[PDB]
Formats: structure tokens, C-alpha cells, sequence
């Protein structure tokens, strides 16, 4: 594994921790977060979520200015909570996300919560159900991935409450698209398994209705989060985006936790379903065999004809990127470069990465990568047929004429990618066919044996 | 009178940030406040001072490494969100730089990391010899001395030049703090440090233009055709070294006075360079602006020739859309100068009725301009929040809204179409051709057959379900007369999808020709 | 409307009538057709269906040779029926499809059916349920569209039998993909409407199973076809692919017939649902309003930003092509060329086409077109941004650098296009987004304002 030798960043792959906490927060029903810090820290993240989803989500700011930084800005947070609660009477959850600036100056937002709950909520909102929490997100640590992981842990720790036992499991999806959640919920529904899904982000896709306006929102409720303590078990798909919350549930309420695999491709979907079957006692039914068979038939049409020996560079959220690498290897492609864009120390200990090093021979893994890793390797002579990654690496694809399949977050340069799964059997079929069609369009653009697309 | 919103009664400070134009009132009667601090928790639209400095004014420069001293997040958040293009193969859009400050650098100092990051960036891009370092929140609090590091890096390389922009996000109420900071910094550090190679007979500085979708290239084309040398452009499609030569222009042609009036006023005060405010948008404002510039140099006849030619080519097409757009209501919701650049021209030349304007960051000067150029009853808001915008829409019922992407996606979910006031849709919107492109965008948004389909409830018992098709022209022709509908002079927009390719391929030809003659 | 002035064909758009009858036949359960004629007439059609579906379907031949042409070849058909029935014991429906050669020499296959049912079936297959029919398909008449239309009429006329009345309607889909049928069946199921769907072609997409092999087949049964006579009404989506069968049902059994519209795009899907609601008495429910709203939200993201004023050439099956033209006009695009690839005389009297002529100003409609119509118009200066058509026009797209969205039949140069709808609200969202993504990839390949794909 190669750690990036440069210390500065040229073209970052991820953004900072507060952005991840904000993205986790928008997945909860009746939740508006307050980002404690500068206005850019919230406005850019709302724009970035808007680029991915083409929808607007409500996140607030405490609006720290020069006097706030010099003199302390806890009064800004107190004002922000009051203004937000008076003007939005439907809000029940207010997470207070710190940024780099207020993490440096040491604003004690935890202690402020106690004062607010003892003074402001009982006085000016008597009888109203308001839950306040803090998510500490110093942007000079980690990345948006670690920010998301920490926020999920913080939401679960705030709400999970022991009660009567439930037959449900906890499914912590990780940072996934609305299309991914639909696929996972479909799998669980065929298997006849009830779950507390963290998070229900299908309602991110909101309809354009004739009369009743209907805005984009999350659908995970406080009741879902409260009931996490009473589940039969927790399956966290992403080790870097939800293992902290699952570890908390195991340690505090003795809820057994199964971490991974990310169900990318046929084989990892099987492993995910087997974990669900072990946790719940529910057999894998014949309908899933058929849906798996359909995905495999599509893959067989293109596999050793078009995907075998294709050279691929992959970057995404870490779990998705690693799972995509494994799926590409199963499809007989040749992954050449895997970019893991932050400083997490668990990558080199990850059993999935250790297996990749053992049996993926011509694959280079760069940890703490940026896009200059990919681009400067191409300039030095790395030859690729395909890239899997999100939209901020689009100019590498455009300028060096390597086609790219848009996966992960954010994918803003293609229409409706958030509505398609990359997880499950449906996602595997979608992924493999999108790779083939991306390659087909490239052969036609370059006139590269383009006559061969007739009797395959 | 001061307009108070139902949603803002609990924050009474908001009352004096909105006015409604009333007959018998002038600028000295009432005026919304501006350039104040933001009320926390309002979900306002405001950004940070780093945005105003780096994202808005700094990055447009095309031959510069723009490196932010801070963590990766600030650099990522402003990357690939803007549409200022350049003839340097869009270097300023494709490459972005951070020092990637970590916690060890916060605790122990990040100046060694900054120096090493600067050397790495210069090494990776050996054809780039210019650099700007921007402060973020993190490195501005801890007291990193960027200026000393820039001095050290310059002397170690011997062939690079570094500009320092100390504009952290918290240092100001909005992007406006950034505008002011970067203007004064560039003036004090960089202006006067390079001499022009050639000075023509009519030299201008084009100030306050950021080349959104080629807006500057459109204006350079006009100036070339009047035989006017644009010494430098601040800063769209601008080169570092030309901007160091600003002290040698005969005239400052100021487009956006919200972001660049500081450097214009100081160049006027120091070097005696006159300041000429112009409009780039509209037919009549643009014609008058070209006339003034040509008149200053005594070459008026050249401007008149451009104007006649452009009117003959584009006025029939603009009037096709103007006939179909009369009486339609629009909310004008940019951040800054585009509210007063557009409010009067859009009503006069497209027939739209401007029912509201707002600014995110503009001072009281922008509001006095905007209130003056708007009609009576228009709603003028300063530092709007999301709930105020919803209330305004429910009160004013606009047919289209000009706003940002994310605000546009919000108002879409309330029935209204939007055009991106910031990045345009099918821009550039400057020029005579650009105004026609703007009119077509407005007409396409308003008269979309999909918009009427979305308004239809198919589960209603007697629902007006139809088959076949409708076109926007079918929808818009329902509003015009027979004389307009069968006019033989009005026709739709006849222009390419990329109007800048031909304009740019003309500015470059001109440059080549001028070089040839000069070198001879 | 322009009729092609040349008399010969350069690059045909459709194939001949027998191919259409063969495609209609593979949609029936337990049906293997015998193509009466030369072996090429069946082998090429099996290959063509294979190109579209990447699956193998059983169609037989009577294998007419020189002596079969000079002498009679009815003995070949008698032998073919016996061989096919002995070796395939599960076959219940055997349609005899004639070709050009046996239509020219006047082989009396109708009279042969009478002899076969009187002698061969009672004797050598006693008690076996075997239904034989003839489909007369002279390839010098019409095209594969007319062949399909005639075969659907022939299947319905063979089987439809008056019995106890049924609450079902008849849905004759026309020549559509398995993805199209799934979408239509979804719409009916939300509306709570039972239908005899002609044909059930979702099982064309067969799974790759672990143990038990399962081949591609049709799922319309003899019982479905028998019950067509007892329906509340018939909705034939395609006027050129199913109006004859619907007219027969009205004339013979007084089953009211509603012809069209082809539910391509938002507006025509509404009209189709209103026809279903009128026929059955079933209201349009709120779930369909929501799914329609979702499709409209996707369209609104791309419509007046990217689709408005795009110049489009369209060819497909006639009904789909006309419906695609109408959808493109609703999307504010500029259709420039519509190619209707056969000699049907109903196009110029088609009310949809008359409306296009009235209100689509810069659109040229070519009837009896071939691909040289499109290509020679581009060579003469027609400028297009997009093409909608099937795969046999791919070299126009490749060579003149006009992107193409693969619609209709056959689409063999892209992976899995048969699994996506072009009908209904789901199809409208899929169509509009695929057109946007095709345009996006083209802007990136040509570096045509490709920087604009960031904050749309
Ligand atoms: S890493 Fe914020 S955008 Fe920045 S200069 Fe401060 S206001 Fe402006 Fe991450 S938490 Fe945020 S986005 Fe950066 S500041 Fe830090
Ligand atoms: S065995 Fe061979 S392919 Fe067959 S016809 Fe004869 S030469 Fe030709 Fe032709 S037009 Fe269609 S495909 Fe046939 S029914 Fe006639």
C-alpha cells in the first residue's frame, strides 16, 4: 500500500468532517442541524448536497463572525436554537455540528446543551419535544467519512433506549443513495425481515405534485433511533460509516453487531443475505435465487467478452470503493489503482484490503490520496480503460479520454444517478451494464473496434 | 414602507431589512439595512469572507496556483461550483490546492507545511509561475504568518510571484468582507510592480467582470471592434501579470461595483485614473455604455457602428420573445450587482414585471440602486432567509424566479420555475446576443408544456387529461395578437449552443493581428 | 409529408412480414412456429431476436429447397408439423408462417391444416391438444410491422371464444420490450385492473439458475387468447401493431376497442390511464399521481436547461416513433426528421401525424424511409444534436458524431436496453434522463461547454 508522499492536496477527493455530519443529519425526519461556525461551512454543504440530489435541504448556521471568534460564540448557538425553534415549529431534533473554527477556540457546546434544556426549552417552548445533541467535527481530523460515522454514533447514542425486545434488526446502511436504500429494503422485504434502517433516504427524491407542496426530507424517526437498543442485531454495511454506532449498541445494550460486507456485486450480496439469515433465522427464499440469476445472466452476456482484462481505476467512499474493486476482480477486470482519499489508519488493517494485496497482482492502493495521484500516474504512463468514481474527478476523465462510471457521492454531472442501486443484485446488474455501456460508447467515440458491437 | 414578514415577527431586527416601494417616497424616505451581521439560525443565504475573496474574485485568474492554507474541506467545497472560464484551458477550474492542515499542524504550527505545499504545487505545475495563498478559518486563528512564507518561497525559487489573501471565512458578515479584503490586498502588494510592454492609444482596465460562461469574452469582442486596448481584466479570464499593470490605464471601466469598487476608487485616488460605471446587460444599457467608453477616447463613431450592426442582427429576435413575455412576473434574487443591473432593463426590453428583488450580501448602495430602478410595489429584501422567500412567493405569485441553484430547487417544489441568476443557464447573458439568449431561457422556462402537465391532477374525477403534444410556442401564442403571431420580422433566436466559440475565435484572431503589426 | 423518391433501398429500417409474425409467435406459451420457406427466412430472424434479447427462441422451418419450389412444398409443411410435434411434446400452438417464396407459388397451407387436423393429429397424436393456424406473410407487402399486426389478429381469431363475461380488459401492447410490459402491468396493478395482456414477454428475460435450466419463452397462454372474447374492452396501444386484432374483437364479439395512444411520455401516459379508467370504472389513484410527480421532477431538472432546442431525428416502430416525437415536442426539443420506414398508407391519415404537421414547424416526416434518408440529409447539411433509433442506424451516429439513444427493436449495441421501459411514467423518466446523459457524454467527448455540468 502506498501512502501519498506529498503533504499538500492537489484536487481533494473528500470534504471535511462537518459535511459528513450534515449529510447524516438530513436523513432524519424533523431534524434541522445547526452548523456552529462560519456561514460557508453550511452553505457550501447545502450546495454540494444540492448538486448530488438536485434538491434543497434545510440546514442552519450559527453565523460566527470576527467578534464571535475572538470573544466566544456560544451566544450565537443559543440564539440559533431559539430562532430555529420559533420559526420551524415541526422540528424535533437539532444536532449542533461544530466546525474547525469553533473546535480550535474550544467552544463548550456540550455544557451549553445542559443550560438550554434547563432554561430555554422549558421556558419559551413549554411542552414541546425538542432533543438537542452535539456532533464534534474538527475538520483538521479525518474527512466527511469520519464525520458521517461519528454523527451516526452520536444520533444512536442520544436516542437508543432499552425497552421491550423487538424482532427487528438494525440496518445501518452507510452513506448510500436513495436507490441503494430501495434495493436493500426490497431484499429485506423478500426475506420478510423488519429493520430499523439508518437512514431512510428514499424521500430525498420528492415528487413534483399538482397541489400539495412536498419537500425533500429524511424518513428515519426518533422512534427508529430509540428502538435501535431493542433489536436482535445490527448489520452495519460500511466499516468506516457506521461501525462506531454498531459498536456502541453492542457495548451498551448487548446488541450483536455484524460489520460488513458492503453488498457490492453478486458475491458480497450473498454474504450480506447470509448475515441477515443468521441474525434473524429467516431462510433465503427462491425469489432471491431468481433475482440473483437474472443479474448473473446479464453479467454473463458481457463478462468475458467485454469486461475481462479491462484496466480500472477506482475511487469512492472507502467501503464502496473497496467493494467495487472486489466486484471488478470477480468480473475478471484488472483494477490498477484504488484511491482511498483520507488518512484513516484502518485501511491497512482491513481484511478486505489485505486480501486485495494478496490476490490482486497489478493493483496499487493509495491511502490519503487526492486526484493528483490518479492524474499524475496517467501522465507517467498508467493506461486505463475505465474509471469508477464520483463527479469531482470528471476532468481527468474528460482530458485524458478515459471513460468514467459515476458512483458514490457526489455524482452531479449525470442525471438521476442517485435513483439507481449499486448494492444488491439489482445494483450488480446496473453496475455491470453501465460499465459495458460506458465502454461501448467509448469504442464508438474513438472508433475502437466499434464494428464488434453487433453479434456479441 | 418597511415590510415585516409574518415568519419574522419573533426576530424584530428583520423588519428594517425589507421595503415596499410606495408612491410619494424617494431614497431618503426608507431604505433596507445592509452589510450587518447575520441572525443565527435563520437559514439565511449568506456565505463567508473566504468565499468572497477566493471563490468569487481570486479563482477567476487563469495562470495562477490558487492554494488555500487550511484543511481540505474549504478547498473541496469551492471546487467545481463556478462557471468562470478562461482561454488558459480552464486551468483555474480543473486544479485546486490545499495545504491539508491536520491536528499536529494546528497545535504546532502549519508554516512548514505551507512552504512544502507551495513547493510541491510549483513542482507539479512547472509552467505556472504565479500563486495566491488564501487564509481559511483554521490558519487565520492560529496566527500562521503566510506573508513571511511567501517571501521565503519567492526567494528560494527566484522566478515565481506570490500574492497573499488574508480573508478567513469568519472575517466579515458575508462574501462582502472578502471583496474588500482582496481588492485592497492586490492594490497594496501587486499594482505598480509590472510595466506594460505595449500601451496603445486607448487603454482601459475592465474591472469587476468574472467571465461567467464567457461574459468577459463577449465584452472584449466589442472593445476590439472599437480599437480599445483592454490592459487588464479584474479578474475574469485575467492573467496575474496584467493585473499588476493596472496603474497604466487611461480609464477604469467598472462593471460590478459591489465587488471591485474599492480598487477602482483607490486607483482613482492614487493614479488619477477615472472611474466609469457601465452596464453589460440589456440592449439600451449596453449601447449607452459602449457609447460612453468610445466617447471618452473620441472614437464615438466606432461604437455607433457596433450598435447599429448588433441591433439589426438581434433586435428582431429579442422582440419575438418580448411580445410573448409581456406582463409575466419575476422575482430577481441574485447575491449582488445583478439585481440592479437587470431590474430596469428586463422590464423595458422583455416586458416582464419585477415584483421583488433581494441581495444576500449587498450594502445599502446596492439597495439604493435596486430600489431606484424598480417599480412601485416591488419588494426589496436584504439578507433573506428561506422562510421569508416562501412568504414572498405566496404573496407575489411570480411566473419565474432568478436565483441560485439550491434556492431554485427549493422554489421548484413550490411550483415556480427558475433561471440561475449566478451561473446562468444557457449563457453568457451579457451582450446583445446574450440578452436574446436570456430571453429565450425565460420563455422556455415559463411556457414549458411540462409545467402545465405538472399542474394537472390526474386523480381528479374530471381531469383535463389530453393526448398528443403541446409546444412552448403553442402556449405563448395564446397570449399574443394576430399581428404579432404572423409577423414577418420577428423570429426566434438563431444562435449556436456555444456562442462563445466563435467570439473567442475572433478575439484570438484580433490578438494575433495586433501582435503582428506591433512586432513590425 | 415526404415520400421517399428513390425506389430501391439503401440501408433498410425494418425487415419483412414473416419476421414480425415470428416475433409475435414467440410471445405465446407453448408455441413454436414453422416458417414455411427457405431456411434463411427463419435462421436470420432467430439471430435477430437473439441480437435484441441475447436469448435463444425456438422457431422451426419447413426447409424449402429447389425441388420444393418447382414442385409443391406442402409435403414439407406436413413433415415439419409431424417432426416438431413428435420431438417437442409440450407444444400446443403451431402457427404456419408463409414467406415470399411460398406466397408466390401459391402453396395452399390453409387447406393443408384441415387435412392435418382430420388425419395426422387424430392418428399419430391421439388426445393431444394441438392448435394449428396459418399466418400469410408475403414479404413483398408491408413490413415486419404489418406482419406482427396480422399475426396478432390471426392468433386472436384462432382462439377467442365467447363464454361467461369477464371483468378483464384486453391490453394488446404492440411490439414492446419486456421492460415496457413490466411498466404497463405495474400501472394496471396500481389501478387494480385485470387484463389479458398480449403478449406477456417478461419471461423473455430468463434467469441463469443454479440447478434447473429455464429457457426464454413467452407467457401468454391459450386461455388468455380464448378469453379475449369476454373482456369489457380492448385497449390496443399501437395502431399499426394490434388494431386489426382489436377491430376483429369488436366486429365479432362486440368488445369495444380503444386504439391508442402509445403511452410514451407524461401526457400520453395520462391519456392511456384515462382510457383504462373509462373502460373499467376504476379511478386513477393517488399513488400514480406520486409516480407521475417523480417523473416530472426528474424532467424539470433537465428540461429547459439541456433538452430545450435540441435537434432530434427519430426512427423506430411507427407508433413508438410518433409517440417519441410528441414526447420530444413536450420536452421543448426540435424534432427535425421523423422516419417511418415502410409503405403503410395510414400514416398520412394518422391524427397524430396530422397534428405534428400542424404544430411541429421544422419537422420533416419521411414515409417509406430508409437510413439513407437520414444519412444523405446530414450530408446535405441537416444538423442534429441527438438521434432516437434502434441499433441498425448506429454507423450514422458513429460516423457523423451524432449521439443516439437506443429505442425500439433491435437495440443490440447496448447492454440490457430491453429491461428498461419507454412506456409509462417510469419510461418517461428513463427516456428523458437517458437523453440527457447521452448529451452529457457527447459534450464531454467533444469538449462542448463540458464545464457546464456542475451546477445545473
Ligand atoms: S475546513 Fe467554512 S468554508 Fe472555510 S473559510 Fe471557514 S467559513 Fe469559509 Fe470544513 S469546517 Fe468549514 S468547510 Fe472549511 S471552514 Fe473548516
Ligand atoms: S431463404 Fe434466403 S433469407 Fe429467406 S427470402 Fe430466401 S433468399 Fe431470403 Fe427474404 S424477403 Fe423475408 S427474409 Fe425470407 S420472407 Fe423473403
Amino acid at each position: 500500500v502506498t501512502q501519498k508522499a506529498r503533504e499538500g492536496t492537489i484536487n481533494p477527493i473528500f470534504t471535511c468532517q462537518p459535511a459528513g455530519a450534515q449529510f447524516a443529519s438530513i436523513g432524519i425526519k424533523d431534524c434541522i442541524g445547526i452548523v456552529h461556525g462560519g456561514q460557508g461551512c453550511v452553505m457550501f454543504v447545502r450546495l454540494l448536497i444540492s448538486q448530488h440530489m438536485k434538491e434543497s435541504f434545510e440546514i442552519a448556521s450559527s453565523s460566527v463572525h470576527e467578534d464571535g471568534a475572538v470573544f466566544g460564540a456560544l451566544d450565537r448557538v443559543e440564539t440559533a436554537v431559539e430562532v430555529l425553534l420559533t420559526r420551524y415549529p415541526d422540528v424535533k431534533v437539532v444536532p449542533i455540528i461544530t466546525t474547525c473554527s469553533t473546535e480550535i477556540i474550544g467552544d463548550d457546546v456540550d455544557g451549553l446543551l445542559s443550560k438550554l434544556e434547563d432554561e430555554l426549552l422549558p421556558t419559551k417552548f413549554p411542552g414541546r419535544e425538542v432533543h438537542l445533541l452535539t456532533v464534534h467535527c474538527p475538520s483538521f481530523v479525518g474527512s466527511m467519512i469520519t464525520g458521517y460515522d461519528k454523527a451516526v454514533h452520536d444520533f444512536v447514542k442520544k436516542f437508543a433506549t432499552k425497552d421491550e425486545p423487538s424482532d427487528k434488526i438494525n440496518l445501518i446502511t452507510g452513506w448510500v443513495n436513495p436507490g441503494d436504500v430501495k434495493e436493500l429494503k426490497h431484499l429485506l422485504e423478500v426475506m420478510e425481515v423488519k429493520a430499523n434502517v439508518l437512514f431512510e433516504v428514499e424521500s430525498f427524491d420528492s415528487p413534483l405534485m399538482p397541489d400539495l407542496e412536498h419537500h425533500s426530507h429524511g424518513s428515519t424517526t426518533i422512534e427508529d433511533l430509540r428502538d435501535t437498543a431493542n433489536a436482535k442485531g445490527t448489520i452495519a454495511l460500511n466499516r468506516y460509516e457506521g461501525m462506531k454506532a454498531a459498536d456502541y449498541l453492542k457495548k451498551k445494550f448487548k446488541v450483536p453487531a455484524v460489520i460488513g460486507p458492503t453488498p457490492v456485486g453478486i458475491r458480497n450480496t450473498d454474504a450480506f443475505l447470509k448475515a441477515v439469515s443468521e441474525m434473524t433465522g429467516q431462510p433465503i427464499p427462491a425469489q432471491l435465487v431468481k433475482e440473483r440469476g437474472l443479474a448473473l445472466d446479464a453479467i454473463a452476456d458481457i463478462g468475458h467478452m467485454f469486461l475481462a482484462d479491462k484496466r480500472v481505476a477506482i475511487y469512492a467512499n472507502p467501503d464502496l470503493a473497496i467493494g467495487l474493486t472486489e466486484f471488478c476482480l470477480d468480473l475478471e477486470m484488472k483494477p490498477k489503482l484504488l484511491l482511498l482519499g483520507d488518512d484513516n489508519s484502518g485501511y491497512v488493517k482491513d481484511p478486505r484490503v489485505l486480501a486485495l494485496q494478496e490476490n490482486a497482482p497489478d493493483l496499487e492502493i493509495v491511502t490519503n490520496a487526492d486526484f493528483w495521484d490518479l492524474e499524475s500516474r496517467i501522465q507517467q504512463g498508467l493506461e486505463l480503460d475505465l474509471i469508477l468514481g464520483h463527479s469531482k474527478g470528471r476532468f481527468i476523465s474528460i482530458d485524458y479520454k478515459v471513460p468514467m462510471v459515476r458512483v458514490g457521492f457526489p455524482t452531479y454531472d449525470r442525471a438521476g444517478m442517485y435513483r439507481h442501486p449499486v448494492l444488491g443484485y439489482g445494483g450488480a446488474m446496473f453496475l455491470a451494464e453501465t460499465m459495458a455501456n460506458t465502454l461501448f460508447a467509448d469504442m464508438e467515440a474513438k472508433k475502437n473496434k466499434e464494428w464488434i458491437l453487433n453479434v456479441w | 414602507p418597511y415590510h415585516e414578514f409574518e415568519v419574522s415577527k419573533c426576530i424584530p431586527e428583520r423588519r428594517e431589512h425589507a421595503v415596499m416601494k410606495a408612491a410619494g417616497e424617494d431614497l431618503t424616505s426608507c431604505l433596507p439595512k445592509g452589510y450587518l451581521n447575520t441572525i443565527p439560525g435563520t437559514i439565511s443565504e449568506r456565505g463567508c469572507a473566504y468565499c468572497g475573496a477566493k471563490h468569487v474574485i481570486g479563482t477567476p485568474m487563469k495562470d495562477v496556483i490558487h492554494i488555500s492554507h487550511g484543511p481540505n474541506g474549504c478547498t473541496y467545497d469551492t471546487w467545481q461550483t463556478k462557471r468562470y472560464i478562461s482561454d488558459n484551458d480552464n486551468f483555474q477550474l480543473k486544479y485546486t490546492f490545499a495545504t491539508d492542515v491536520k491536528e499536529k499542524h494546528v497545535v504546532f504550527g502549519a508554516e512548514g507545511l505551507l512552504k512544502k505545499s507551495m513547493h510541491e504545487a510549483f513542482d507539479a505545475f512547472p509552467n505556472i509561475k504565479r500563486m495566491t495563498v488564501y487564509q481559511t478559518c483554521t490558519t487565520a486563528l492560529i496566527g500562521d504568518d503566510v506573508d513571511a512564507i511567501a517571501k521565503e518561497v519567492m526567494e528560494e525559487r527566484g522566478d515565481v510571484d506570490v500574492f497573499v489573501c488574508n480573508s478567513p471565512g469568519f472575517a466579515g458578515p458575508s462574501q462582502s468582507g472578502g471583496h474588500h479584503k482582496i481588492n485592497i490586498a492586490w492594490l497594496n502588494q501587486k499594482v505598480g510592480t509590472v510595466e506594460p510592454d505595449y500601451l496603445g492609444e486607448h487603454v482601459i482596465n475592465y474591472v469587476g467582470e468574472y467571465n461567467i460562461q464567457g461574459d468577459q469574452e463577449v465584452m472584449i469582442d466589442y472593445f476590439n471592434r472599437m480599437g480599445i486596448q483592454v490592459l487588464s481584466t479584474f479578474t475574469g479570464n485575467g492573467s496575474y501579470d496584467s493585473l499588476r499593470m493596472m496603474h497604466r490605464a487611461h480609464l477604469n471601466v467598472l462593471e460590478c461595483a459591489r465587488s471591485a469598487e474599492y480598487i477602482c476608487d483607490e486607483l482613482r485616488a492614487r493614479y488619477g485614473i477615472p472611474r466609469l460605471d457601465i452596464d453589460g446587460f440589456g440592449f439600451e444599457p449596453l449601447a449607452n455604455s459602449l457609447r460612453k467608453v468610445a466617447l471618452f477616447f473620441g472614437i464615438e463613431d466606432k461604437a455607433e457602428a457596433i450598435i447599429a450592426e448588433e441591433y439589426a442582427k438581434w433586435k428582431p429576435q429579442l422582440d419575438w420573445y418580448k411580445e410573448r413575455l409581456k406582463g409575466k412576473k419575476v422575482c430577481l434574487w441574485p447575491g449582488g450587482s445583478k439585481l440592479w443591473h437587470w431590474a430596469h432593463a428586463i422590464e423595458e426590453e422583455m416586458g416582464l414585471k419585477v415584483v421583488s428583488v433581494y441581495t444576500k450580501f449587498g450594502h445599502q448602495g446596492d439597495m439604493e440602486k435596486g430600489v431606484s430602478r424598480c417599480g412601485e410595489g416591488a419588494l426589496a429584501i436584504d439578507d433573506p432567509n428561506e422562510l421569508e422567500s416562501v412568504e414572498a412567493i405566496e404573496m407575489l405569485k411570480p411566473d419565474i424566479i432568478f436565483t441560485g441553484k439550491r434556492p431554485g430547487e427549493f422554489v421548484k417544489k413550490h411550483g415556480v420555475p427558475y433561471l440561475n441568476a449566478h451561473a446562468y443557464h444557457n449563457g453568457p447573458y451579457k451582450g446583445f446576443e446574450g440578452w436574446v439568449r436570456f430571453a429565450r431561457d425565460i420563455y422556455n422556462a415559463i411556457y414549458s408544456p411540462m409545467r402545465q402537465l405538472a399542474a394537472l391532477d390526474i386523480s381528479a374525477p374530471d381531469a383535463a387529461i389530453t393526448s398528443g403534444f403541446r409546444t412552448a410556442k403553442m402556449n405563448a401564442d395564446l397570449t399574443v395578437s394576430d399581428e404579432v403571431k404572423f409577423s414577418e420580422v420577428l423570429h426566434e433566436y438563431t444562435g449556436k449552443y456555444d456562442s462563445i466559440a466563435e467570439i473567442r475565435a475572433r478575439n484570438q484572431a484580433y490578438a494575433a493581428e495586433q501582435k503582428a503589426l506591433r512586432d513590425a
